[PDB]
């Protein structure tokens, strides 16, 4: 029960243990650096 | 106070050794543990009076062990640590039987 | 051992923006651990990484006097297994080889010179204890798979007896791991408890370590039993200024459970550059612990609250409303919270599952989407 499946070839190129949620490669990283712009622009105005 | 009484029996500490004595290495080191609890130095008096735990054990110094657990039970005490500072004046108790002191003392 | 430190230091310098004194500081202290500990295998593999300076002269050096007492070691031992009483004593010479190998942190020759030597008759501390130093070295690589085998191996080794004085060190072992890969929960009673005892010449100090149970335990520590566990510390207590993470996050912790929220953001961004970041087991991770850690604080501050407006929150925290919506969005779609936003008024209510409404609705919803599956795969294992 063997067949070569020459016609479909295996694609030819040009050239984490923990199971992920997708928010864990939505990985923005973002935010640490955005708040404090945010903290401190705030209360410099207040 | 000033850091100056620091320096002086800090060259007590220098007089006991310039006679060679312990006793009053130990006793002049009850001495400036006090003056390292006047500023809340005790960090400072952290490291002497840890020192200082078994210099008094060692001459069997009584009414300096008390000394000792009435001050660094006030250090550690003062360090957020009830368990082992109130370990340390229940240290204290059995010696105050074993030792006789000022009233002043029992009185702390 | 290995002595650890040097592989923090490393790691230390390896991350870009850890401040570039400590980065200094820490690499002459690696170095400085290079040249005492004769040794090699790093200055090519950290040069390496470094790389992800390097002078082969000093290299050549260290190679060659290892070549010589691994002569010795290797010498010593021709002489012992001709001696018959030394059966116990071979491998323990064995102990001092392999060990040498963790001086000079070659993996795979410890490896297998502690594997034969479990062959050895020997102290459940040696076939025990022994492979718990052969994953310290999976530790200090940071291979966990390599580490993961050998927790089973020890596991074993255990699992028929051995001393629950040795078992603490392994929960030590087995809890440090579990924070090495995203699970906390693990580590949440593993660390937590290894605060009763621990054992430091294994890996690491005991602030270190503290510094992990009061992480894992901020992260996954209910209210109650925050306040239980672990702001009643009669460990963390005889600590806290002891070193530059404990206060920081301390002073996080506090800021959390006694409801202050002008500071938490700043305690936060704090303890995610002192603690986090530094940490070769916690940096990889750091990402993953801040954003749950905005979450908890918006849930616990509306928990109490049916309704509450943006500015109100906004204030709290100081930051601007519009950042602060956008945060929330963040959180809100994936019902990680149960907010839900109104921003033509600027307001927010909770819809949360306790009046029995709710309990009611949500079950509906749970039910239908449990019968739809049912139905489904129904069909086709009627039809097959």
């Amino acid at each position: 029960e063997d067949d070569e499946f020459e016609d479909f070839p295996i694609d030819t190129w040009a050239n984490n243990i923990w199971e992920e949620n997708w928010d864990d490669v939505e990985v923005d990283d973002d935010f640490t650096n955005e708040l404090k712009a945010e903290l401190d622009r705030y209360k410099r105005e207040n | 106070s000033l850091d100056d009484q620091i320096f002086v029996c800090e060259k007590s500490i220098e007089f006991a050794k310039r006679e060679k004595r312990v006793f009053l290495k130990h006793s002049l080191s009850i001495k400036l543990a006090t003056l390292h609890y006047q500023k809340k130095q005790y960090k400072d008096s952290l490291a002497l009076i840890n020192d200082l735990l078994r210099e008094f054990k060692k001459l069997d110094d009584k009414p300096s062990l008390v000394d000792v657990h009435l001050l660094e039970s006030k250090v550690y005490h003062k360090l957020r640590n009830l368990a082992k500072s109130k370990a340390s004046l229940t240290a204290a108790r059995t010696a105050a039987n074993s030792i006789y002191c000022p009233t002043q003392t029992v009185a702390e | 051992v290995p002595n650890y430190e040097v592989s923090e230091k490393a790691f230390l310098l390896t991350q870009s923006k850890v401040s570039i004194e400590q980065r200094k500081e820490a690499a002459e202290f690696v170095l400085a651990k290079i040249k005492e500990e004769e040794m090699a295998p790093y200055y090519k593999y950290l040069c390496e990484e470094y790389l992800v300076k390097f002078d082969q002269e000093l290299y050549n050096e260290l190679c060659k006097k290892n070549e010589s007492k691994i002569k010795e070691l290797n010498e010593k031992i021709q002489k012992l297994e001709e001696d018959d009483e030394g059966e116990l004593e071979q491998a323990q010479a064995w102990i001092n080889l392999g060990e040498y190998y963790a001086q000079i942190g070659d993996k795979d020759n410890a490896e297998k010179t502690l594997g034969k030597s479990l062959s050895k008759a020997i102290s459940t501390g040696a076939k025990i204890d022994v492979m718990l130093t052969i994953a310290r070295l999976g530790f200090f690589y940071n291979d966990q798979l390599y580490v993961k085998e050998k927790l089973e191996a020890v596991n074993s080794m255990i699992e028929k007896g051995g001393d629950w004085e040795r078992r603490n060190r392994y929960k030590t072992y087995y809890g440090i791991h579990c924070l090495a890969v995203r699970n906390f929960k693990e580590a949440a009673k593993l660390l937590v408890d290894s605060l009763a005892t621990f054992t430091s010449i294994e890996l690491t100090s005991y602030e270190s370590i503290a510094t992990y149970a009061s992480v894992t335990g901020l992260f996954t520590l209910e209210r109650t039993d925050l306040k239980s566990k672990v702001i009643d510390s009669p460990e963390l207590l005889s600590l806290i200024s002891t070193t530059a993470a404990l206060q920081s996050i301390s002073s996080l912790t506090i800021s959390l459970y006694a409801s202050d929220y002008a500071s938490y953001f700043p305690y936060l961004l704090e303890t995610y550059a002192n603690v986090l970041i530094p940490c070769k087991y916690l940096n990889r991770h750091a990402d993953f612990f801040v954003r749950e850690m905005r979450r908890k604080v918006y849930a616990q501050l509306l928990e109490s609250y049916k309704t509450l407006s943006l500015k109100s929150m906004a204030s709290a925290f100081g930051v601007s409303v519009a950042f602060l919506d956008n945060d929330l969005g963040k959180f809100i779609p994936n019902k990680q919270l149960n907010c839900v936003i109104d921003r033509v008024n600027g307001i927010v209510e909770t819809n949360r599952p306790d009046n029995k409404n709710a309990q009611y609705h949500l079950l509906v919803k749970q039910g239908d989407g449990l019968l739809t599956k049912l139905q489904k795969y129904g069909a086709a294992v009627r039809l097959t």
